[PDB]
Parts: C-alpha cells; structure tokens; sequence
C-alpha cells in the first residue's frame, strides 16, 4: 500500500498545485478546463461534495485517499447499476434490445461517442436474436 | 420463446381478465375442498365427504403437478433461471417447495393409505395447507414483514409494557380471589395461571366470563386494569394499518418519478468509463482532444463523477422533500449573487 | 320552468332549514312504522300494531308514491333528463328503482293481502328497505366505495393474513380439544366447524363464552392467536376512518381553487379553435393578420396549444407539491441566468 | 382592584401549582362524597354513610355558595361584566348555572328533608351532577364539539351504514331463529326486539352471551356481519383520536406566530383612519401635505387599505402552506423580470 | 481503561450479537424461573418447582451479584460516574436500586427462609419483579411517557368524559334494574357498584355477562350507551401509537441532520471567546489588528454573536419547515433587490 | 340610491380617466402618486384583488360598487378588530393602558401623526387610572 | 394512412427547413413569428414538451406522427371539455346563458375575435329564453 | 446597580453616537467596520433580532439593558455548551481527544487565531493520554 499512497500522493500533487494540500472549487477547474471540459460551479461543487466528511468545502489527502479506498466491485453498487438497467427493461425479463442500447447510450444523459458504443456493443455476446443479458456487463464491468 | 414468456406472464406475472379468472377459479376449487375437509369431521356427512375428498384429491394433485412443471419449465424466459441450476434455482424458493411438498405428500398418501385413519387426518392439513398456493409473488408476507420491520421499536415497547401489566395485575388478583367460591360451588381462581388465563382474556378485550372475580379487592384491581392496559393490546392495529397504507402509496407514487431515467443512464454511462479508462487502448481516449500522467487525472476524476452520479441517482428515486428546496434555493442565489457582482466588476 | 328546478332543488339537491325539516320528519315517520313493525313481533302488541301497520301503510304508499310523480316531472330541470327518455333515464338510476319497488309492492300487498300471513311477513321487510330512501344521492355510499377502492390491496392482505390464522389455530384447537368434555358433560368441540366458530368469534373480540378450551394445549394456542391475530380484524378501522376524513377534506379544500377558471377558459377556447380550424371558411383564420402550406403549421400549433391547456386544466384543479415548487424555480432560476447573461453580452 | 383580578386568575383562570392544589382538593372532596353516595346503595353501610351524607352534604352546601358569590363578585375585573347587568351575564351561562342549581337544591333538601326517601334519592344524583363543576371553562366539551362538527359528514355515514347492517342482519337472524329452542329450554330469539340487542351487542363487540344462535344459517350471517361491519362503529375512535391530536397541537403551534402583531397593529390603525375620515374637522388630512374631489378618492383608498389589511391580518394568525410559497415565488420573480428589463432598457 | 468501557459497552450500551445473545439468555432464564414460580403454585408441582426455585434461587443471586459489581466497577469509563461519589451517583438511579433491591431481598429469604411459608410467598414475586432487569435503559418507559406528557390533554379529556358517561348511564340503568330477578332467582343489580362494574365491563368491551339487565329502559340505555360511549376508551390507542411511531422516526431522521457540526463549533468558541474576554491580558484581542472603549463595544458584539450562535445551533437540530423557506426567499429576494438597485445606481 | 350610483359613478371617473371603465394596477398608482404616497406595485396588487370576482386583474364599475355596498357596520368586521385589540391586552380583562396605545399607534404597522393619536384617546373616557375599555371604541368606529 | 404519412412529412418538412428531422424551440418560434404572433419561450418550452417523450427537448418525427394520430374524438377529452362548461354552470343544470357565454369567450383567457363568437353562438339552437345545452356543443366538436 | 447602568449608558453612547436612542444595521455595522471586520447585512440584521423585543428593527436602551442583565452561568446556557460538546465525542464518555479539539477549534465554523487555541488547550489538566474532561471546561467557562 506505500506504493499506492506514493501514486495517490502523485496523484494529489496535479491538484494541489501548491503547499496547500486540499483542492478548491476552482483549484479542481483549472485542471478541468485544461483538458477542454468545461464544467458549471455548480457540477464541481456537487463533485466535490461527495468526498468530504469535514463540511469545510475542500478536500483533504486523507478524504482523498477514503475515497480511493472505498472499491467498486461492491456489493451495493453493483445492485444499483442492476437496477439501473431495469428501467430500460421492457417485460423485466433479465433482457433488452441492442439498438434500443444504442439509442439510450447516445442520446440519453451525458452522450457517448459512436465508437465508443460500438465498442461497448461487443463486449457482450450480442447475437441471439439481438437481445443481450445485462447482469454479464454488470458482472464485467464490476470484475475491475 | 416469446409464447414461454407469454405463460410465465399467465401464471406467475398475472394480470388482465383472463388470468384473474383463473387464479380465482383455483382459489373456488381449493376453497370447496376444504369445506368438504370441515364436513368430512361432522358425523351426519362423514362418509360423503370422505369419498368425494378421495376422488377431488386425485384431480388436484394431477392438475397442480401438472402446473408446477408447466411453471418450471416457462422460468427459462427469466435470465436468473436460464439453465438447469436456474430451475433448480427456481425450485429452491419458498413457494414453489410448499408446492411440491403438497403434490407429493398427497400423491403418497394417496398410494399408500389406498389400503386409512392418519391418511385423512393428514389430508385435512395438506388441504388447509394448499390455501398457501394463492398469492404467488408473496406481496401480501412482504409487505407485512416490511411494517413490522420498520416498527419493531414501537411493538416491543407494547408487547413488553402490556406483559407486564398482565404480570403483575393477575398476580394481585390471584391473591385476592384465591379462596373464593363460585355460585356453583367451584373455584375459579386456584392458580396463577388461571389468574393469566383471565388476564389474557380480559386485556385484548374478549370476556369469556368463565372467570370472573367476586371480591372487591379484584373488581377494583381489574377495573383499572381494563382501564389502562387494554390500550395496548390495540395499538399495533393503528401503527399497522398507517404502515400498511403508507407503504402502498408511495410504492405507487414512485411510478411517477420520470427524472430517474437519464440519471440511470448517466450512472451506467459514467461506471463503463471507469471500467474502459483500465484499458488504455480503450476507444474513450478519444473524447480528449502526450499522456505522461494525464493518465491518473482522468482516472481520479471519472471516479468521482461515477461517485457523484451514483448519489444522484440513488436520491433521484425518492421523493423530494422541503430540505432540498432549501438546498437548491441556497445554492441557485449564492451563485446568482457572484453573477451580479461579476457584472458588476466587468462595467468598472 | 323556474318552479320546476325549485322543487327539484327541495326534494333531490337540499339545502337550508326547510329542506332538512321535510327529510328529517319523512326519516322520523319511517323509524316510527320500523318500530311499529318491530313490535308486531312481540306478542302481547301483536294486535295494535298490526292494525296499526296497515292504515299507516296505505297513508305512506300513497304519500311516496305522490312525491315519486312530483320528483319524476321535475328532473326536467337536468338536461340529461328531459325528454321522455331522459324521464326513462331518471326512473334508471338506482335509489329511484329502490323507491318503486317499495311503492308498487306496498300497494299490491295492501290490494291482495287484504282478505295475510305472508302478507305482514313481507310487510316487515318493506319497512326495513325503505330506509334506503334517505340518502338521496349515495354520498354515504360512494365515499365508502371510494375508500374502498383507494385501500383495496391492504384489506385484501388483512383479510387473508387473519383467514389463514384462524384455519390453522382452530385446527390445532381442535386436535388438543376434541375429546374434552365439559363440567355440564357436554363437548363443545366436536367438529372442525365448532372451532372455526369458536375462531370467529374470538378473534374478532366478542367473547360469546358458549365454547371455551379446557386443556393446556388450547389454552396456550388461544392465548398466542389472541394477542397476535386480532390486530387483522381490527385494522380496518383505522384504514378507513383515515380514508373517510382525507377524502372529505380534500373535496372541500378543493372548493378554494379559483386558478381553475382561467384554465377552464382556454381549454374551451383553444379546443373550440381546434374545432373551427376545420372549416376554412371559418372566421378564426383573421387572427392572423397567402396561405399554401400556413394552414397545416397552424393547426399542428392549435392541437398542442389544446394538449397542453388540457394537462394545465387537470392539474389546475389538483393541490400543489413540493415538486411543481422545484420545477418552477429551477424554470425561473435558468431564465433568470440566461437572461443576465444576454444582457451581459448587450453589452459587450 | 388588583386583588379583584388576582382571585379571578385563581378561581376561573388558573394556573400554577397552587391553583392545581386547590381544584384538585374540591376534586377529591367531591368524589370521596360520591362514594359515600355508592355505599349508601349497600345494606350494610347504608347508615354509616347515610348519616356521614347528611353532615358533609351541609359542608359542602357552605363551601361552595361561598365560593360561588366570590367568583360573581370577582367577575369585576373583566369588562363583560362590569356592573350589575354584567354580573348578570355570568350568571346566565351555564356552569354558573350548574352550579346555583347544585347549591339551591342541596340547601332545599336539607331544610325540607331534614323531618325523607326522595330525599336521599335526590341526594345521589346531586353528588353524581356535582362532576361538572370540575371543568371551569370547558375546553374539554369545547374541544369535542368541534372536532364532531368538523367531522360530521364521516361519523353521519359510519352511523347509517351500521344501523342498516344490524337491522337487516337482525331481520335474516330472527327468520333464521325464532322456533329454534336452547338447551335450558327457552326460546332466545322469540321477537325481532331480541335479534336487535343481540346485535347491538355484537357488532359493537361486546358479547354477553345471554343470546347466541344455534342455527347454521344464524352462524353463517353472524359471522359475515361480525366480520365486515364491527368496523362500523369503531371508527369514531380512529376519527376523534385524530382530531383532538391535531386541534390542540395546531393551537398550540398557533402561539409561535409573532407576525400577527403588525398585522393588528395595521388594522386597527387603518380602521379608525377610515373611521374618522368622516370627520372633515379631523386631523388625520394632514397626512397629506384644495379639497373638491380629494375627500373621496382619499376615502375610497383608505377603505380598501381596510379591506388588504384585514384580509393580511386574518391571514397573519394562520398557518403557512406551499400555496403561498408558490405564490410569492412567482411574485417576486416576476418583479425581478420587470426589474431587469427596467435596468436593459435603462442602458440603451 | 480501554477494557473497562469496553465491558462497559457490553453491558450497559448493548449492540451487536454477542451482547444481544447474553442479555437474551438472561431473559430467557429469568422467564424459565418465573414458569417455575407459576407451576408452584398448582398442588400436583408445587413440590418439583418449589425444590427446584431454592437452587435456581441460589444461582440466580450470585450472578446478578456478579454482574452488578462488574458494572459499578466499569462504570468509571463515563465522567459522570469517576471516583467514589461518581460509583454512588451509578448506585443512584433508578434500575441499579431494582437490582440491587432483588439480589439483597434473594440473598435474605435464602439464608432466613433456610429453616417458610413468607418465604416463597416472596419468592413469586421476587420472580416476577426481575423483569424489570432487561431494558437497561429505560427506553421503553421514556418513549411512554414522553407520548403521555405531549399528548396529556386529549388523554384527560377522553377520561372525563367516558368517566361521566359511565356515572350517569350506570345510575339510570340501576334505577330500571334494581328490583328485577335473574331466572336463576338472584338479582344482578342490587347496588349502584353493580351497576358500576357492569358499566366499566361494558363500555371497554369485554362482557363477560355476569350481570346482563332484563327490562327495556335497561336496554335501551345500554344500546345507547354502548354505542356513543366506547370510542372514548378507544381513543388512546390510537393517539399513543401515532405518538410512538412519530416520537421514533423523527429521533431516527435526527441522525442524518450534518448541518448542526459547524453550528456547534461555532457556539463554543464564540461562548469560549466571551469567556477569555473577561481575561484583558488574553490573547483574543489580538484578533483586532489604543483601546479606551474599545472593550466594551467588542464584549457588547461577542455576547449577542454568541446569542445569535445559540439559537441558529438550537434551530440546525430541528428539521426544515416552509416557514423557513419562506423567510429565507425573502431576505435574498430583498438582499438581491437592494443588490440590483445599488447596480443601477452605479452606472449613473 | 340613485344618488348613491350617481356619487359612485361620479367616483369611478376619478380612477377610470377613460372610456376603458376599468382600472389597472398603474391607473390607480398615478392617482395615489398625485397625493404623494408612494405604493409598491405588490401593494396595488394585493389591494385590487380584493375587489374583482372577474380574476383578470381589473375592477369593474360592478365591483367597484359592489365594494362600495358591502357595510362597515358588521356582525364580522366587529369581531376581527375587536380580536385584534387583544393582541396588546395584558390579563384579557378588556381595558389596556393609554401610553402603551400611543406607543403601539405611532410605532407599530402604519405608523401615524402625533396629532391623530392625540384625536384618538379623547375620544374615549381616557381616565380611571388611565385604563380605557376597547369595545367603546369598537362600538364607536362600527356605529359609521 | 401512406397518403396521411405523407401529409404528415410535408407539413414537418415546413418546421424543418432542415435536413435536421427536429423542430427545435426557436425554430418553431420562426415560424409563428412568420404568422404575426409573438409567443414566449416559456409558451414555445411548454407547447414543446407536449409532443416529446424522449426528454431531449426537441421534437423527432416519430413524436410529431403520434401528437397527429391520437383523437380528439375521445373518452376522456370530451368529458374534460364538458367538466370545463361546468365552471361556468349557475345551478348545475346543464344550460348555461347566451350573454354569459359571449361574455366569457371575448374576455377571459385568449379573447376571441367577435365575429368568431357571433359564428359560435348560432352553431347552437340559441333561442329558448336564451338557454344553450353545452353537451350540443360538446357533441359538436367533438364530432370531428 | 447604579454603577451598573452608568458603565451601560456609557457603552450604549459608543453605538448611538446622536441623541436618537436606538441603534439601526448601518449604526453597528460602522462600528464593526472602526475595528477591521466586515459583518454582512445578514449578520447584522440576525445580530440585531436577538436584542429587540418590540419588532421595530432597532435596540432601545431597555432591550440593551436587558440584554446585559441576563445572566451567561445559567442553567439552560451550561447545558447547551455541553450538548454542544457531544457532537465532536466519540463513545459518549465525557472525553475528548486534544488533537481533535485543536482541529475543531481551528478549522470549522469561527476559526481561531493558533495562539487562542494554545491558550485554550492549557487551561484544562490535558495529561492522562491526552483526554480532557469537557465539563471542566463548562465549569470554568460557566463561572464568569
Ligand atoms: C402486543 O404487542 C404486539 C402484538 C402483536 C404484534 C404483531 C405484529 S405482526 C403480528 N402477527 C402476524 O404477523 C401474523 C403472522 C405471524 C404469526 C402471528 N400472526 S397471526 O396470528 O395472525 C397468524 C398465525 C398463523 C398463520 C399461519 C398466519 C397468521 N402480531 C406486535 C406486537
Ligand atoms: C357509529 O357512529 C357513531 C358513534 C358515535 C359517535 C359519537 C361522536 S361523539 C359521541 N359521544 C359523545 O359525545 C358523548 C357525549 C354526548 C353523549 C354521548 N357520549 S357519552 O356516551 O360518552 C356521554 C353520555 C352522557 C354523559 C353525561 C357524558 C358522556 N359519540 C358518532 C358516530
Ligand atoms: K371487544
Ligand atoms: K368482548
Ligand atoms: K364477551
Ligand atoms: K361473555
């Protein structure tokens, strides 16, 4: 774990960008903005939000680190991307179409680019009718 | 493959005129049976009933059989029940073994005590015990369970309070009451645990009257106990019910929630970035225009937006409530406030 | 005509102090001959009141009948009701089949039965029926319907629930009780009914006492099904009396919507526009002040244009929440923003 | 005067804990003197307290006409019942009346019945009656009149439709019954009087047991109506409960509104602006700093002031609701709008 | 010291399910002694139970001794309750001197009862004042009281009336009755305690039937009576258990209220900087970078801060309401009102 | 009442100052601005709608009249000023101090001329220690 | 229903004015602009997401094609036309005035052109003391 | 109490500064502003609420003697201080970290100069693995 707490540490430096060790609203911008993202204050605020336990309005490394920690491949996040799927789910039988898929992905929320679908398409077994099992994707993409 | 499913909807995801009809004609058919296990204990009937329950038998448990492996099998349209550990899967819950536990203790008894006594005085209770058959999805145990989960605190508290009262109150009237003589001669109160019996009787309010005290020691002490505790006794009928209604309509308001949607996307979307971002020949590097430790940034960030949009979602399914106005409303006027100073510097 | 609506207002849609007084004394003179009829069972009144109870049925079959024509001519105030088959459809509604029944049997009774024991044991029901006569518009027997409805799913759960207790704990009651004999010699548990009997009335709170279990067994079983299974038969009350009072004052609350009346104003419009689109010739062309394809586009924006004034009238009429709060300022806030943004720009 | 008011706030406004001695002191007197009254009713007290009845009885008389003709003088300090009409008005309502009549007829009673059966009949209930005197200003009945009068309509329909379950149900049970013979012999259901107090019993869950019915028909009904109309009168509890809860916790809330003052404040000015507008001579023109048309549009201003104020006021002392959130959202926003418009074009 | 609140935690702030197995086993034991006090007292086991309870007694003392030092040992981890005077206050309260009541009264009936009637006379109810062992806490009874002390004046109001109501009616109903004979030839209701005790029977809906009235007034009062009176001994179910379920769920949602943290920092160090600032030589006053009044308006300014600290830290533990949604959309409405003014005053 | 309608009408001509037979929420500001008052645009609205019945935002001479006939002298408005005074009675007993009305007249709500006040007490029995008995008043300014 | 399709398409074809195949809120503002009308962007949002059911906020020929195919010879539509009579209803008994009603039309919510309201009148038997039977006209337009 | 009122008057003339009695949001503010703080309008105007009892918006010296007199060593005041306390326990014992305390007092709400802190932490005996009993510090805090 010293060698990730040296990257997670690395890591932190590209925020901090100062002796200050925590990251402001704005500190968290600047690195934004420099990839061509344009956020709202609003967003990295409600970003920011969801790592803090000392409702000062930064993070500390210590709450930086929490959050690295804390794993994905969870028991309760993975029933919430399972239940996430079931609204696109017509008959609730454990399926869905692949152009409906398509659809969903590229239009709906934070739009995705074509091949990056066209790569997600094919993960899965897709053939079969068209229809594809949603709990394999939700068991791959919660293997890390 | 589309008529498996269309069965499984018919039996085991009902709904319509169709299905209704017959879930009820079952309930019908059931319900006779049992009525007939009720006159087969009266003597008049006892030899009617006892044939007709012999032959009734035989076509429920070839009907019921016959369902169950029809069920069995249109459990392949489910993903979770796809392949033989998936009917077997299926087997395991509740349900369905009382199901089978039914049909083949009918079927034994029916072969073995063919040539009798403890062959009806089971039969009786497989027929009582097939009214469980009915409700298929158990909404009914579940939702009771769910209320009863949710109000554990309040019930002790009753259960433990009224105990006691009951306790202590039939221990005094014990006292009192224990050499007294009926009318008819007898003594009603000789134990303690007749003095229970009476307070149990007595506190949820049912009043047999086989015992009743004559002192007047007892009639005070009983007075202001039938005052007092027999509340209760009859409070978890109000929690129930207000858990009861309150639970169904709100499980019936979240139908309406339609902001759910694009939140579950964003979630699905964000988590297989996160995933993707491991591949660094992944397709989702692209969205970005080299890359010494561009790398980690992009990692640490996508991370806390799947963070982020999980909460998002997981509150986009509740309803809303007065702190988010406010929360909202803060936030919306901070920043509306630090858009009139920016103006306000930008003209000087 | 102004007549005809007055005393359709007096008999069918009552108001005031006159009103009441003639529906109060109609309800005292048939609670009267109840009483009349009640005590024709008793035999030292068997003569006075049965004497009694055919002078005064011939007074009422004619009164009822009188007021039945006078309300049936009436109803021409309603536009569903005039016309001779709109008559035909006033004597279609139930309360006023009940009202004839009544009439027309009390008459034929009297006619035939005239030179009657079947004659009074008809009587006696008569009396009792008419006391549907009251309730003029069923608003007692809709708002129970309607909480009946609303709540339909969590007494179908209690009904159920307290069903299986009672099969079960009264099979057990029997096998612990069916060979006890009783201080006055007798069983009172012979068969499977007795218990059920004795199931109803006792978790249901009555308490008759006419069978009460003597072994340990019953005893505990009783006291157990006692204290756990009455809550089912008992909430009911407390689902319905919510129900009964949410109902009514939200009914009321409602009369304190005046947004409405716009709302209703522009669905009539818009959809009327909609309607005269169709033909044009019509005059609704002016407003807009040649026409190759302008006539498809217009129509296209009426419909929505009625779409969207229909869901603002059906929501117009329903209370606000805390949601259409959140919508209209986060609506308010982000026009607010994107136009001191436009103004930024203005001047730039 | 101070004294005057002082011992008013200790008789009819009290509070403290030197108040709560004194009320609850009459209290216990009052009781222990009803139980003398009970024990009279017994053979073998009934001279012990019979003498001890006549003693205290003389007591008592004293000690509340005293009491009484204090408090009528005491009245004083409010100004309802300043001078002698005033006293008058205290003693027309009704627990002064109540307790004059106690007073008197003690007195009475003892002058007369000193040299006595009617007396002592006469006695007892005066004990019982002296009850009220407890209850000085009577937010015990005030509160229960009003949440029946807001509860009207539901406890109306609970009342008909469980008065029409018995009757019918009685009728079909008394058919069911009548020749049907006990096992001591006797007839229970001889008249349709009966069936009615076996179902009066019944349905209100009571359950003496000195009627049961035999039958199988009179089962089968029985237990439908014990079942599905029990709840029937059982409501009213649910009902009142929940009114009494919510009546006193939103007059209590209702001390928390301090905007009411202003509110008041302004009413009351604007009321005796308007009021002494019609005095030309008045002082009240001087605000404005000749006179054709001025006198009134100034009135006609001033009067609708009135009529927002009182509106606001009336509005002040009631509690806060999304409506006029809502209302008050869409208020100001608009303003702003005009607002900035007002600015953009100010620029230009 | 980190043991000792560890067993501490153990003991007496249980979680988990280790500490819910032991305090469950000891339930479970204390309730097996209690069946064996009630089996005592029936004559065919009162010589098994009656030797068994000397040995079980016996046990039963050393352990709650045990236990009860180790606690007043482990106690010292709390502050309250260091140093001797602190092991003293634990001594003090209430559930402590229930325990230690039982372990001495145990201890002394062992070793006097040796070589006992008295003694086990004692015993039972020793047995069945051991119960109060279990909630440590009194969590249960602090629940209770707090829905009575909230809910006291609906309670009261309920009491009077159903108490007048029974008075009266069981007057009249003694006045009808009191010369009427039972077929068993015994009259029921000789004396107004009769009636009394049929009355509280009655009209809390238990029924036993030991006295049931005969003649019509009696029935019709009691009709009456049964059908208007029993709601108001209903009633405190129905108000104590919305109570319960309200007082629980808020005291759970008080968990998730983050808001007050800052709040309770911000209170003590402003209530810490009054303090210090009655220290001139602190080193507060170097915050404010010569001083002849400067003390007193910068003490003046600390207290009302911390005034204002107070309330805003009292009122962030209570949950959101709309009058602060209204409040707080005024002052930005009005701060962003005077913001766009002071704008539109600078350009010019 | 032919004078009466003669008198109103003569009054609504006043606001009206057109043939509209209307007034708007501006209509009526200028007329108040022409005696130096000042109101909001909050205060013109709160003080229309409780004219109208139409809900347009408008009164009609038919309102205006109707506003016109409705009487001072009532059962209701009775009851609400009289509530209202005992807000400021100490011991509900019906009197209240002279200086703690003046107090409350000049500073509270629509605050008012020294001079007004001081018409105000005189009118009623100001002595007796003081006190003064608030329904005179009320029966006072409801006698019209 | 191909020669009802392509009506549909030729009229979207006017909205369009694109090779887009979505009506944004501008470019349906463009076009009532064109018509002399002037709505508001909230008018134009509101009017919008009465078509839509994929959120986005623009409308897709699919959407346009279901807004033309549902009826407004309904169930439901009718009796919330009859429901809205009913606000207008003295006495409830299924007439309502002539002068009321043109009263109603010319000045609340969209005011009507007179001559408009003088054609709706005389739709509709007028004569009978005045009284009309709004369920004629309901019965009327919805007719189609 | 003389002596009391003369050192009170005296304190009051700092924020009148003109013979009118009262003291409005600006008339503290200016005050505030002599000494280097910069309160909000907000500030002041809650400041203000808690000093007032007549609704006006302004302190008259009665509300600025009242103030003075109530008491800090209150029953009510000592047990709000140490519910306050509670919150930043762990294990609810009556103990707190020191190094806790220091972070609180340093970073959240009012933050504090390190030097106040470093006073602050001595007053209490912090030997004994670093605890410190809060309701020492109550005592002390409550003694004035
Ligand atoms: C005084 O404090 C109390 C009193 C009661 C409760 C409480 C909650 S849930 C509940 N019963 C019940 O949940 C149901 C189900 C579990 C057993 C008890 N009853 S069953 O007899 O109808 C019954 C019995 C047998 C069968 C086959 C079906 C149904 N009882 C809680 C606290
Ligand atoms: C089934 O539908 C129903 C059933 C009941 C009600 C209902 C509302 S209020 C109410 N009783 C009551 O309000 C009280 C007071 C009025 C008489 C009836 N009870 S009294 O006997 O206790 C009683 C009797 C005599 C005395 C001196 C004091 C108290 N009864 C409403 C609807
Ligand atoms: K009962
Ligand atoms: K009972
Ligand atoms: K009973
Ligand atoms: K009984």
């Amino acid at each position: 774990t010293e060698e990730q707490i040296a990257e997670f540490k690395e890591a932190f430096s590209l925020f901090d960008k100062d002796g200050d060790g925590t990251i402001t609203t704005k500190e968290l911008g600047t690195v934004m903005r420099s990839l061509g993202q344009n956020p709202t204050e609003a967003e990295l605020q409600d970003m920011i939000n969801e790592v803090d336990a000392d409702g000062n309005g930064t993070i500390d490394f210590p709450e930086f680190l929490t959050m690295m920690a804390r794993k994905m491949k969870d028991t309760d996040s993975e029933e919430e991307i399972r239940e996430a799927f079931r609204v696109f789910d017509k008959d609730g039988n454990g399926y869905i179409s692949a152009a409906e898929l398509r659809h969903v992905m590229t239009n709906l929320g934070e739009k995705l680019t074509d091949e990056e679908v066209d790569e997600m398409i094919r993960e899965a077994d897709i053939d079969g009718d068209g229809q594809v099992n949603y709990e394999e994707f939700v068991q791959m993409m919660t293997a890390k | 493959t589309h008529v498996q499913g269309r069965v499984y909807n018919f039996l085991e995801r009902p709904t319509g005129w169709k299905c209704f009809v017959y879930h009820f004609a079952v309930f019908l058919i059931v319900l006779v049976c049992l009525i007939f296990s009720v006159l087969s204990t009266i003597e008049q009937y006892a030899a009617l009933a006892t044939g007709t329950l012999f032959w009734m038998e035989i076509v429920l448990v070839v009907f019921f059989g016959t369902e169950y492996v029809v069920r069995l099998w249109s459990a392949g349209c489910r993903s979770k029940y796809v392949g033989l550990w998936g009917r077997l899967r299926f087997a395991r819950k509740p349900i369905s073994i009382i199901d089978l536990i039914v049909v083949v203790a009918s079927m034994v008894v029916l072969c073995v005590g063919s040539k009798a006594t403890s062959a009806i005085r089971g039969i009786r209770f497989l027929q009582i015990l097939r009214m469980l058959h009915v409700d298929r999805q158990g909404g009914t145990w579940r939702l009771l369970g769910s209320v009863v989960f949710i109000h554990r605190q309040e019930l002790i508290t009753t259960l433990y309070i009224g105990f006691l009262g009951l306790i202590f109150s039939s221990y005094f009237v014990y006292l009192a009451e224990k050499d007294a003589v009926n009318e008819s001669g007898r003594v009603e109160f000789g134990s303690y645990a007749d003095a229970l019996w009476w307070g149990v009787v007595t506190v949820t309010t049912i009043g047999y009257g086989d015992k009743v005290p004559q002192t007047w020691v007892g009639k005070t002490i009983a007075s202001c106990f039938s005052v007092f505790a027999i509340s209760f006794f009859a409070l978890p009928a109000g929690i129930l019910g207000s858990g009861f209604a309150l639970k169904v309509q709100q499980k019936q308001r979240q139908k309406h929630f339609n902001r759910q949607i694009p939140a579950a996307a964003s979630l699905i979307q964000t988590a297989w970035r996160c995933y993707a971002a491991e591949n660094p020949d992944s397709s989702t590097w692209k969205i970005y225009i080299l890359r010494e430790h561009h790398r980690a940034t992009i990692k640490v960030i996508r991370r806390m937006q799947y963070f982020v949009a999980k909460k998002k979602f997981q509150q986009a399914r509740k309803p809303y409530d007065v702190r988010d106005v406010i929360e909202q409303y803060s936030q919306g006027h901070l920043n509306l406030m630090v858009r009139i100073k920016e103006l306000q510097r930008r003209l000087d």
